[PDB]
RNA sequence: ACGAGAGGACCGGGACGGACGAACCUCUGGUAUACCAGUUGUCCCACCAGGGGCACGGCUGGAUAGCCACGUUCGGACAG
RNA sequence: UCUGAUCGUAUUGGGCCUCUAACCUCGGACCGUAUAUCCGGUUCAGGGACAGUGCCUGGUGGGUAGUUUAACUGGGGCGGUUGCCUCCUAAAAUGUAACGGAGGCGCCCAAAGGUUCCCUCAACCUGGACGGCAAUCAGGUGUUGAGUGUAAGUGCACAAGGGAGCUUGACUGCGAGACGGACAUGUCGAGCAGGGACGAAAGUCGGGACUAGUGAUCCGGCACCUCUGAGUGGAAGGGGUGUCGCUCAACGGAUAAAAGGUACCCCGGGGAUAACAGGCUGAUCUUCCCCAAGAGUCCAUAUCGACGGGAUGGUUUGGCACCUCGAUGUCGGCUCGUCGCAUCCUGGGGCUGGAGCAGGUCCCAAGGGUUGGGCUGUUCGCCCAUUAAAGCGGCACGCG
RNA sequence: AAAACACAGGUCCGUGCGAAGUCGCAAGACGAUGUAUACGGACUGACGCCUGCCCGGUAGCGAAAUUCCUUGUCGGGUAAGUUCCGACCUGCACGAAUGGCGUAACGACUUCUCAACUGUCUCAACCAUAGACUCGGCGAAAUUGCACUACGAGUAAAGAUGCUCGUUACGCGCGGCAGGACGAAAAGACCCCGGGACCUUCACUACAACUUGGUAUUGGUGC
RNA sequence: GUCAGGUAGAGAAUACUAAGGCGUACGAGUGAACUAUGGUUAAGGAACUCGGCAAAAUGCCCCCGUAACUUCGGGAGAAG
RNA sequence: UCUACCCAUGGCCAGGGUGAAGCGCGGGUAAGACCGCGUGGAGGCCCGAACCCACUUAGGUUGAAGACUGAGGGGAUGAGCUGUGGGUAGGGGUGAAAGGCCAAUCAAACUCCGUGAUAGCUGGUUCUCCCCGAAAUGCAUUUAGGUGCAGCGUCGCAUGUUUCUUGCCGGAGGUAGAGCUACUGGAUGGCCGAUGGGCCCCACAGGGUUACUGACGUCAGCCAAACUCCGAAUGCCGGU
């Protein structure tokens, strides 16, 4: 008389890492997800593990095209 | 073991005498016919048709009426193989080599029930157990499982429940820890004391010390029960009616016979230990004597002992009794072999109370669906054996008659010439007696009315003489 | 009463109880370590006789008082 | 000195058999020695190139010894589990426990990796010998369904899915920037060498749709190196680079190397944690209602009451682990009680299912009483003889 | 204090003699100033019984004394009778071709039934003595956080003299009882955890206890 | 380890005594319960109790007389 | 010097009883085994003191006594008990064997030394005040009542506030709620209308006939934690 269960997985801290409006640096992690929950938009690259990641610099915002939710990097105008 | 205690004689032991294939009876035929809910039953059964102390017929009947046991409990009966010893195993049931063969039989027909008819010890149910992996069919808790489905009543239930933990108690071990662990929700497994859906995720309580608590509570509550059902019986016992118990078989109308010879709608269903309770009931004799009938519970071949307090109620209407009225059916192999199970049980019953036996109006029903083989010595090799058949009406007068004939009555005969300045001494003899040849001259009558005992010392009114 | 019997009362009125308790010692009975008696062994009182010490009061048969129960008497109530 | 036999001299390390001289004899005699079963010497006798004890060496080796024999855990044991991945629990960021609910694993793929290009049916009809729940098939729409190396979020006729070519992004070797997550892990822009695809057309695309498919360090290998080289003209004797060796699966891996018993036990602690009792709870247990279905010869409720429902009590088994482990003594019996009422007499109601009676069933109102034996560890019970009755419980299952 | 050990008898194994086996590193010793009718070790534990077609075959026997027996059934024994005694019992049984059954005698062994006996009991009463008690002398002890230390129902680390609200109770003794002070005593023996010890072993690793090579040691021939 | 009076007695038991040695080191009192050690006990007689625990009982000499079973020795002092 | 065993040399065992072979025979008997009467006095023999022991019970149980006393009890010619003198010594001895005994201690005696062994475990750790002031969590752990790191407490840097509160602004969620014909698992009805069993017309063409098992579909209706066509409030991440 047991459980056959008991077994899990790492949380993977997967997620948005930079909320829209965040100025960000080229390079850095936007969202860790599985899969594209988000697809790269502008100036945002898709890592092989499908991390989305800024690929300039700038303010990271959430946009909509074709129905898929996106992520983009807006050039932040310079001071 | 070539010649070691010359019993290997030949491989398997009893070159025809034992497991062999024949194709028996087959038992019944039970099969897919509804298709519907395949999620109904326990699969097929094979019979296995032990000889032992009775010839090939007496075998037959018996495991067909094991197998009527299981289909009412639920299952499928669609095969016959044979298998005969004259040594109920100590260790297994069926056999040295047999135990295999069975096992191989369960594994090819692909079910957990086949059989194993006769009450076991828990050495044989736990050996066997072992030997083919799954339970078939044990007898004693195959009719512990149709009561406990069966049973309506607190006093039923709490009757069949004492009867399973009696049964249960010695062999709790081996097969009581496979019942424990038995989830499928069949005979016995999961099976219940109570009724529809009933307590199977714990069945028989399947511990020492539960079942040993729960079987004293439920021996004060039958103490309790039969002290409330004599106060209920009271009423008759002190009105001294005359007391007509339908005693008799399984089946065999009975419920039947009531409903008719009354206007009664007791439970009549074609299953096995439809009632569990006794169940009294209004009758008039053709003679106008009142009398109450009362259908009882039906006994089997060789009822289990547990079941002594389920069969209490039975066993007091019978000890009670004035006419039993035997009810057996024609249509059934050997209606003999039935007669005398409840002859048996009847004169043990006797035995134990010390009374004179008494008078047993044998009826049988069911002719209208007899095969009617037998000319007027085999399908009526009784003598004066009553035959009713109680569902197309007829016999049923002639089965009155004898009732009335065979119940000695009570009352006496009286000549009373009651004056028409009374009125009521006249209105009562007609209310309470049975009147007859009442003179319709306006003087002084001659009621030749059988009048019971306080009314028959009111004769010296207008008595006369002749 | 039933008013068929079998069987058989309520309510009232008497007698005798069982258990328990209290008191008491007339009876009965127990005890009895300064009572009386018989008696064994031994040693003494010089000796005999008669006694004593010791042996469970040596033992044994009784045993008033006291204390007791197995004994005696009384009680549970009657009324509001 | 070979294509290179062939015999002979000494040496030579084994095996059989031998005699004596090493060595051995607790076999004899003699002597030291008067004393002497010691000891030694001499001699004879017998082992007599025979056996032996050191050094080396395998093997057996609880005879002895030193030790090990994990943790989690609704006490411990037993069972189960231990690392990684996925989901839910998880309370819309992240994270979040339980011996919570489910599963996977720990591989596989050289064409299932890269690139370039292209696609296209889930189900009715007509049908399509055979060939219906299916063929090779043909049409329509099913509007993005459908299905799709291995469970969630994704990917669709913008295809991460399905086919094809290349010839090997099978993209490898040197890799600012940023980052997400303690070490560990994980993401990629981008620059350079070399290539692969696509080329016209652009100059574009860093193992697999993505998260598991693993094991630190130590210690050892194996290939390469412009390193070292214990004085060196110098070499041999270690390092660097990339790679290999652990079901170290108790998966952060105490040893390269380890199972038990203890009631013969001991010590250090714990009420951090069990057995008794207490406490909370009340599943179980115990005592108590209904639209009453049904039984009770006529009739739900005289007696009962199924299927369901609602509680009491704290006398059972439990659950918890809150006092007590620098000690709270257990079952039974005895003794002595004391209390509750959930009544075994005294008062009533109903049934009069007593039409009635003697009796009895049921439900409402503690002062007293509530026996003695046998068999029982007997907590329980059964039995014998009574009784008006032989009550049930609480009091640390009252009371050592 | 026993049913355990031992025992007389038995069987097996070892030992050919500074034997074997033991105490020792060894010498040496016991064994034994014994020599297979003797010593040591092992295990049984007087004494009696325990073979069936061939012990040429299925092959270890199938009888009996064999009581798990729960064997129920029945009785005997009690009024109710445990231990136990009988027949019927129980089927391949089942457990002993030598480990099972008997066995007179014996037993502070375990269990039971009798006769006798009784204060064990119904059911207790009385007497004496030593205490206890009183006086005089001497004069401790464990224990002790305290103190002019009640009861009830509560509350509280869930069982209160110390807290709450009430109830009761003049101060101080003496002789008694033993319900509580979770009374004293022993840093719980149980249980768990940590450590230890000793014991076992086909746990690990070692070591004590034997073979191989060559040292001691080595000459030829018949080979 | 040695000696071992007398009377009973088989006796070195036991009782009482000779010789000899002691009254041994808290006493005096006091009919409390209760405890201990002794004693007695009506009528029962194991009903007690786990259990006849304890107590009670038998007990010696001489005549008789002694069972089942037995290893022929015993049992046996059977028992009576 | 206790105790276990053994060795040497001494001692003790009151009293009473029973009656183990050879002589003569009645014998048995050819003769023998052997019965009986006498004699003899054996025995891990019997009863029972001393003596040794220790079965029962009561008492003792801060005792008279660190094992005893009273009353009974066992052995008491023997494997007896004892005095004296010896021997065996610790992983060893001795053990008719109980882990028994080896100086009131034994599953490895005692003394001293290593030594102030070690103990993640108990316990204790002594004057004051001022300021501040926790944690009982995460990860790992031969780890779980220990410890390492982190989290959380305590001076000097930067800071004027990066912290925090409020407002507003941008943001991703899939929870609460529902909704399910929006998926994955359900629910009373009738429906063109699936196997249609069943009447059959009597086709084996082909067809109504469906009292009943009831396909897809459809009609308002309902649930879910591992359902989501939706979807807050808060919380969170940034900016102001
Ligand atoms: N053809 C026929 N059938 C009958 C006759 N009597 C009874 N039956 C049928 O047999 C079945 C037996 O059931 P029942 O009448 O209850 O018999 P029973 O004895 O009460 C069953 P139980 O004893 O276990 O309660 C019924 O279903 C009934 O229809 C008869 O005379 N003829």
């Amino acid at each position: 008389s047991s459980s056959r269960n008991g077994r899990d997985s790492a949380a993977q801290r997967l997620g948005v890492k930079r909320f829209g409006g965040q100025v960000v640096k080229a390079g850095e992690i936007l969202v860790r997800q599985r899969g594209t929950h988000f697809h790269p938009g502008v100036n945002v690259g898709r890592g092989g593990d499908d991390t989305l990641f800024a690929l300039a610099p700038g303010a990271v915002e959430f946009g909509a095209k074709r129905g898929r939710k996106t992520v983009n990097i807006v050039p932040v105008a310079r001071p | 073991e070539n010649s070691v205690a010359p019993s290997t004689g030949e491989l398997a032991l009893e070159d025809r005498a034992s497991l062999r294939r024949v194709a028996g009876l087959s038992t019944e035929l039970a099969d897919v016919s509804e298709v519907e809910y395949r999620q109904l039953r326990l699969e097929r059964v094979v019979l296995v048709g032990v000889w032992t102390e009775g010839s090939a017929a007496d075998a037959e009947a018996s495991l067909a009426e094991l197998a009527a046991l299981a289909e009412t409990a639920g299952s499928e009966v669609l095969e016959g193989l044979i298998q005969r010893r004259d040594k109920p195993d100590p260790s297994t049931y069926i056999g040295s080599g047999k135990a295999a063969e069975l096992r191989e039989v369960v594994l090819a027909t692909g079910a957990d029930t086949v059989i194993c008819d006769g009450e076991l010890s828990p050495a044989q149910l736990n050996a066997l157990e072992k030997a083919v992996k799954v339970k078939v069919i044990d007898r004693t808790a195959l009719i512990l499982d149709i009561f406990a489905q069966h049973a309506t009543s607190r006093e039923g239930k709490a009757q069949v429940s004492l009867a399973q933990m009696e049964y249960m108690l010695p062999r709790l071990r081996g097969w009581g820890e496979s019942m424990s662990r038995q989830a499928g929700g069949r005979a016995g497994g999961a099976g219940g004391g109570v009724g529809t859906r009933g307590p199977g995720e714990t069945k028989i309580e399947t511990d020492r010390r539960r079942i040993r608590e729960r079987m004293a509570k439920l021996r004060r509550e039958i103490r309790d029960m039969k002290k409330i059902r004599d106060t209920q019986r009271g009423s008759r016992r002190r009105s001294e009616i005359p007391s007509v118990a339908i005693v008799g078989y399984t089946n065999a109308g009975k419920s039947s016979l009531l409903n008719a010879l009354t206007g009664a709608g007791v439970l009549v269903e074609n299953a096995l230990f439809a009632t569990l309770e006794p169940t009294t009931r209004r009758g008039e004799f053709e003679d106008g004597r009142p009398f109450v009938l009362t259908d009882t519970v039906g006994f089997v071949r060789h009822l289990p002992t547990q079941l002594v307090e389920a069969f209490r109620s039975t066993l007091e209407e019978v000890v009670d009794a004035d006419l039993l009225i035997h009810v057996v059916d024609g249509s059934d192999v050997n209606p003999l072999a039935q007669i005398n199970a409840v002859r048996t049980v009847i004169n043990e019953v006797v035995a134990e109370y010390d009374i004179a036996p008494p008078p047993e109006l044998l009826v049988v029903n069911k002719i209208d669906a007899a095969t009617g083989v037998g000319l007027a010595q085999l399908r009526r090799a009784l003598p004066d054996a009553v035959f009713v058949s109680a569902r197309t009406g007829d016999g049923l007068d002639k089965l009155r008659s004898r009732m009335g004939e065979l119940v000695e009555s009570t009352d006496a005969t009286v000549d009373v010439t009651i004056p028409y300045d009374r009125g009521d001494l006249v209105a009562r003899v007609h209310t309470d007696g049975h009147v007859d040849a009442t003179e319709h001259t306006d003087a002084g009558t001659r009621i030749k009315a059988r009048v019971p005992a306080p009314l028959a010392a009111t004769l010296r009114e207008y008595a006369t003489f002749a």
